[PDB]
RNA sequence: CACCCCCGUGCCCAUAGCACUGUGGAACCACCCCACCCCAUGCCGAACUGGGUCGUGAAACACAGCAGCGCCAAUGAUACUCGGACCGCAGGGUCCCGGAAAAGUCGGUCAGCGCGGGGGUU
RNA sequence: UCCCAAAAUGUAACGGAGGCGCCCAAAGGUCACCUCAAGACGGUUGGAAAUCGUCUGUAGAGCGCAAAGGUAGAAGGUGG
């Protein structure tokens, strides 16, 4: 051995492939299935036809037009005043 | 056992003394406390006993281990560790224990004298932070265990202190004058 | 002060030295523009308490006050100004200096008085009668005097906007 | 000089000043009129200068102090990452700033205790008095 | 305090619902067992005990549930949904409830 | 929406919030009262809860005044920039052409809009 | 996981910072309920913080670990 610290301090290897987003814009026909938001905490609050993932993803429970909502931030949504 | 002349000493005489548009806005007494923060110096699952069993002989009632604040300061200190113990007394176990004070607590005091007078809680409410619990009408050091102490707070509606001291002497209250 | 055109353009005026202001109070806010030079000799003179004659292009007289200023950094030269029209009764409020006079009882001693605030602000000025100045007892202050808004007399009216116990003037020790 | 703690390196980048002001703090004041880095220690060679000139007073003021950390060559290689977080430290100065103000003195003898001052500085400044009255 | 009636109110969902909600304000003795449609803030039928009680308050409590779910009946509502407030299901209230519960 | 006020419940969700001041009482609300047990506070029917006056309006609430604090927030000029074209060895910078803040200021407000139930216009 | 990265994503460097190779019969599922940090005034061993109390107190706390995003109508804190 010797008597020092395992391997050299302070580095700056490496790092994360990394996402996140917005999967779908205000305006978009949304469809059964398709997600619209990958975030990470609750940037947008699922409102109105939106289900929410495990990782405060959104997605769209029915069919539809997707649909932005912000109130003053803080708290946002997503709904869906569907077409039909 | 009191309450009446608590109003008509208390009540009466405050807007014969004072002058309220009703009997809802004279002080009164919200309730009567007693935290035992005991350990911390002494760290002994079998003290905190010697609280309770007795506390609660006094005040009549089964008191809550205030335990850490979770705070671990450089000290002993640390989590969640049972170190006060609270017991709130309200109405009539208020003033059955309450009334036990003004009657033999103080009363019943070695080298008592009275009570400091200054404005405590500007809140009106009112500060006792008592001492050795040798002076009580329950307290038996012939079948206990060592010796302790203990704080009571006043809980008051009273808005000025003003008006507490009144209220408080009033119901009955020694001051060193 | 004669301000004639008054366009959102300012190519006839950025090459031709001219300012270009905007003067209101809440009924009109007339667009503006006048001369650099002219402003550039006066309201060095009257400063934020010198209301002055504005009779723009045409002859429609106004009195108004140097509100705020915003000059260019590089050349200490001014670009922009906002005056505001003057009332009645009551403007706003006003940006009032303060000043020394006397020697110090504390200068000579050996350490030197300091002015802690410069220009003092005053609620109510009280418009036609507004302090185009204020001078100030320093004379008194020592090793240590400090003087504050509580102190300074004022002129008839006005009341201190600023707190009182802060300190307007300190004469400094030495060193 | 030199601050107290903080982080350790930065970056590089420029455009005129922002937030410096003109009077304030006294009566007679310098201004810088170019891009640079001012060192901490060109700033003692200022302030210091300033000083002597003035036996007593005390009435400058240094509204600059060196918000940032600069590296340097450990030598020479180049196999090796970011280095010398105490090469010095600096305060990126930019145009229209005031490093310097006096307060007190009679104008040339004032006029004078920046002129030197000026002489150690990496960038080329004048003087300034008064008008200076946006906030307060 | 409001935190009660907020947490129970906002887990009742709205719309995604679909169906009613019955309130009640049964905090004094003056309740006003009120139904309310998602949407539209529109009540529908709400059957309180405010058209006097015959000295019942705190006892009229199963007249205001009866009185209550009968009450929809000439509007016609079969999925209704129990809003409550700070009123921990306990009977004064839970009174309507069953009353309603089964006036229906 | 005949006039009003009161309670519940929305939309909206600080220009709708705070504070200081006044108004209201026995229609509503609240405190208050008692509470052995239904059910309950790791102690306390303080809170949950059950059975109810009187008394009060003091507190909590509702209304109303007010703006001293909050929140909102111009215009003017500006920072900056898409595009076009130039300068300085370099740091950096300029002109033409649209876009154009942020801060500050003028001033703005202490909401507005519903549904339903109660009580009044002796 | 942050910055670099040039407000979509993505983008290097022997560029700048810092964590992981778990942990939890429950720190889960569900149903109830409570809500913080902190200072100030007053109060017993206490006396710096901390226990009790009363005011302020959109949270300046918390979230098992590194960071960020997120959150009190709780993902914060208890019990069935």
């Amino acid at each position: 051995a010797h008597k020092k610290g395992v391997g050299s301090s302070k580095n700056g290897r490496d790092s994360n492939p990394k996402y996140l987003g917005v999967k779908k814009f205000g305006g978009e026909v949304v469809k059964a299935g398709n997600i619209l938001v990958r975030q990470r905490g609750t940037k947008f609050k699922a409102g109105q036809g939106v289900g929410m993932g495990r990782d405060h993803t959104l997605f769209a429970l029915s069919d539809g037009k997707v649909v932005f909502i912000n109130k003053g931030k803080g708290a946002r949504f997503i709904s869906i005043e569907a077409a039909q | 056992q009191l309450k009446t002349k608590y109003n008509d000493q208390v009540r009466p005489a405050l807007m014969q003394q004072f002058g309220y548009s009703s009997v809802m806005a004279v002080p009164r007494i919200e309730k009567i406390v007693v935290n035992e923060g005991l350990g911390s110096s002494k760290e002994d699952s079998k003290a905190i006993d010697k609280a309770a069993k007795e506390l609660a002989l006094i005040t009549l009632q089964k008191p809550i281990i205030t335990k850490a604040k979770k705070s671990i300061s450089n000290f002993k200190l640390r989590q969640g560790m049972p170190v006060g113990i609270k017991v709130t007394l309200r109405g009539e176990r208020m003033y059955v224990f309450l009334e036990k004070l003004i009657n033999i607590g103080l009363p019943r005091i070695r080298d008592f004298r009275g009570i400091n007078p200054n404005a405590f809680d500007g809140r009106g409410n009112y500060n006792l932070g008592i001492k050795e619990q040798l002076i009580f009408p329950e307290i038996t050091y012939d079948m206990v265990d060592k010796t302790r102490g203990m704080d009571i707070t006043i809980v008051t509606t009273a808005k000025t202190d003003e008006e507490a001291r009144a209220l408080l002497q009033s119901m009955g209250l020694p001051f060193r004058k | 002060m004669e301000l004639t055109a008054k366009p959102r353009t300012p190519k006839q005026k950025l090459d031709e030295s001219m300012i270009a202001a905007v003067a209101y109070n809440k009924e009109n806010n007339v667009s503006f523009a006048l001369d650099r030079k002219a402003f550039d000799r006066a309201f060095r003179q009257q400063s934020t308490t010198g209301l002055f004659d504005i009779t723009v292009e045409g002859g429609e007289t106004f009195p108004a006050l140097v509100k705020a200023v915003q000059m260019d950094k590089r050349k200490r030269a001014p670009i922009h100004v906002d005056f505001y029209m003057v009332t009645y009764g009551e403007p706003v409020e006003v940006s009032v200096p303060v000043h020394t006079t006397g020697r110090s009882q504390g200068e000579v001693q050996g350490g030197l008085v300091d002015i802690v605030v410069h220009n003092l602000q005053i609620v109510a000025p009280g418009p036609r009668r507004i302090p185009q100045e204020l001078v100030v007892d320093v004379t008194k202050m020592n090793i240590g005097d400090h003087i504050t808004a509580g102190d300074i007399k004022l002129p008839e009216g006005c009341t201190l906007a600023a707190d009182p116990e802060l300190t307007v003037v300190s004469v400094l020790p030495p060193r | 000089k030199r601050t107290k703690f903080r982080k350790q390196f930065r970056g590089r980048m420029t455009g005129d000043a922002k937030g410096g002001d003109y009077v304030a703090f006294g009566d007679y004041g310098l201004i810088a009129m170019e891009p640079a880095w001012i060192k901490s220690n060109q700033i003692e060679a200022c302030r210091i200068v300033m000083s002597r000139h003035f036996r007593r007073g005390g009435k400058i003021y240094i509204r600059i102090f060196p918000d940032k950390p600069v590296t340097k060559k450990p030598a020479e290689t180049r196999m090796g990452k970011g280095k010398g977080a105490v090469e010095y430290w600096v305060s990126v100065v930019k145009p229209g700033r005031v490093m310097f103000e006096v307060a007190g003195v009679t104008e040339e003898q004032a006029k004078e205790a920046f002129r030197l001052a000026g002489h150690k500085l990496p960038i080329q400044t004048k003087m300034v008095k008064r008008e200076v009255y946006d906030e307060a | 305090r409001r935190k009660l009636r907020t947490r129970r109110k906002v887990r009742t969902t709205t719309a995604a619902s679909g169906r009613l909600r019955l309130s009640v304000y049964r905090s004094s003795k003056h309740i006003y067992a009120q139904i309310i449609d998602d949407s539209r803030g529109q009540t529908l039928a709400a059957a309180s005990s405010a058209a006097l009680k015959s000295g019942n308050k705190t006892d009229t409590a199963a007249a205001v549930g009866k009185a209550l779910a009968a009450a929809a009946a000439e509007k016609g509502i079969k999925q209704v949904v129990f809003d409550r407030g700070s009123y921990k299901y306990h009977g004064r209230v839970k009174a309507l409830a069953d009353a309603a519960r089964e006036g229906g």
